């Protein structure tokens, strides 16, 4: 019994309604007139949390906007009313027959309007300098779409060897983007050098938001 | 009604582990009690099953290492590892499928050889030079742990928090988290505080 959902639902528009579709090879209506269907939300850094079960029974604390309908085969998660608090990844399961599987869950795409990042640079701190070590770190945050790419420059010069980024996944209240960059080296190569740039390239403006010390 | 796993832990390829979970409200020799597990790549995957009468299901990546069984006196629901696995480590799940399911926090495996570490925490503040006043941002760097769980807590009282998911970098994982707030309030004094239990650590660090 394989359940399918797609990856990503289509784009959000807060205050409507979402549709998130599931389908499964086998029909998980039972002769008892109940479909052993249900649905998990698995937010950013949360474990997992019961949405509905048995096809259209929510489970306490799950608010009415969620709603779910369909055949033996083909089901779909709704959500009306869509707020920020939302975003996460939904996914089906059947507890209809051993084995239990699982989807591969859809993440719920929110759209908003486009936003710039809020850049903030850090220089390596004396603390990690003390250990040797230098990295310097600066945040894209709050930002929209989720597309940038940051570029870094050691004294005017293009560096991007020891450079890590980690982004986060869409803001439960915001509803934007964020991102981390960290250029990493040792107190000898850091000290080698005085100039550090943080170059943010949003798809806005055309200009990039360049910050360094 | 509550189910808790209990006896994650690190553990050395080869190793053997074993996996309890004890509940309220649930008779576990009523039903189909199953373990599952999640890689944080995300997407359960089945571990192990084990009827009312006792049946025991398994599929074939754990097959003949695992062990479902049940104490259904104390009440009390097993998994057996051994001849642990890299491909193992994950977060371990106690389960009561059937109708309603339930489920615990979770209990985190780790195969690996490497060493654990407590993280080094390092303050990220507003250098010279650098447009501040409103709204400030502020942040903490980890970096040198390994046990990944590691959680970040800013006074308690964080809604502008963003926790960057953590990199793997030469074996070390390293992760970074920022906060904002209005220098209005900024000598306030901010304090990020970091907790690893993996290594029974927490340090905290009051910024500037």
């Amino acid at each position: 019994a394989a359940l399918t959902q797609s990856p990503v639902s289509n784009p959000v528009t807060l205050g409507t309604s979402a549709s998130i579709s599931c389908r499964s090879t086998k029909s998980l209506l039972h002769s008892n007139g109940i479909t052993y269907l249900y649905w998990y939300l698995q937010k950013p850094g949360q474990s997992p949390q019961l949405l509905i079960y048995q096809m259209s029974n929510l489970a306490s604390g799950v608010p009415n906007r969620f709603s779910s309908s369909g055949s033996g085969t083909d089901f779909t998660l709704r959500i009306n009313t869509v707020e920020a608090e939302d975003v996460g990844v939904y996914y089906c399961a059947q507890n209809l027959e051993l084995p239990p599987t699982f989807g591969a869950g859809t993440k719920l795409e929110l759209k908003r309007a486009d936003a710039a990042p809020t850049v903030s640079i850090f220089p390596p701190s004396s603390e990690q300098l003390t250990s040797g070590g230098a990295s310097v770190v600066c945040f894209l945050n709050n930002f929209y779409p989720k597309d940038i790419n940051v570029k870094w420059k050691i004294d005017g010069s293009e560096r991007q060897n020891g450079v890590l980024n980690s982004w986060t996944d869409q803001d439960s209240k915001d509803s934007t983007y964020s991102m981390s960059s960290t250029l990493t080296l040792t107190k000898d190569e850091y000290e080698r050098h005085n100039g550090y740039t943080c170059e943010a390239t949003h798809k806005t403006s055309t200009s990039p938001i360049v910050k360094s010390f | 009604a509550a189910l808790l796993e209990s006896g994650g832990g690190l553990v050395k390829p080869g190793g053997s582990l074993k996996l309890s979970c004890t509940a309220s409200g649930i008779t576990f020799s009523r039903y189909i009690m199953s373990w599952v597990r999640q890689i944080p790549e995300k997407r359960l995957e089945w571990v192990a099953s084990i009827s009312s009468g006792g049946i025991t299901y398994y599929p074939d990546s754990v097959a003949g290492r695992f062990t479902i069984s049940r104490d259904n006196v104390r009440n009390i629901l097993y998994l057996q590892m051994s001849s642990l696995r890299s491909e193992d480590t994950a977060l371990y799940y106690c389960a009561r499928g059937q109708g309603r399911p339930y489920w615990g926090q979770g209990t985190l495996v780790t195969v690996s050889a490497a060493k654990t570490t407590p993280p080094s925490v390092y303050p990220a503040a507003p250098g010279c030079g650098d447009t501040t006043g409103s709204s400030v941002t502020l942040g903490c760097l980890v970096k040198g742990y390994f046990p990944e769980s590691v959680t970040v807590t800013w006074n308690s009282g964080g809604s502008s928090v963003h926790t960057f998911p953590a990199l793997l970098q030469s074996g070390l994982y390293t992760m970074s988290s920022s906060v904002t707030v209005p220098s209005s309030t900024w000598p306030s004094t901010v304090t990020c505080s970091v907790a690893h239990p993996a290594s029974g650590t927490t340090v905290d660090k009051k910024l500037e």
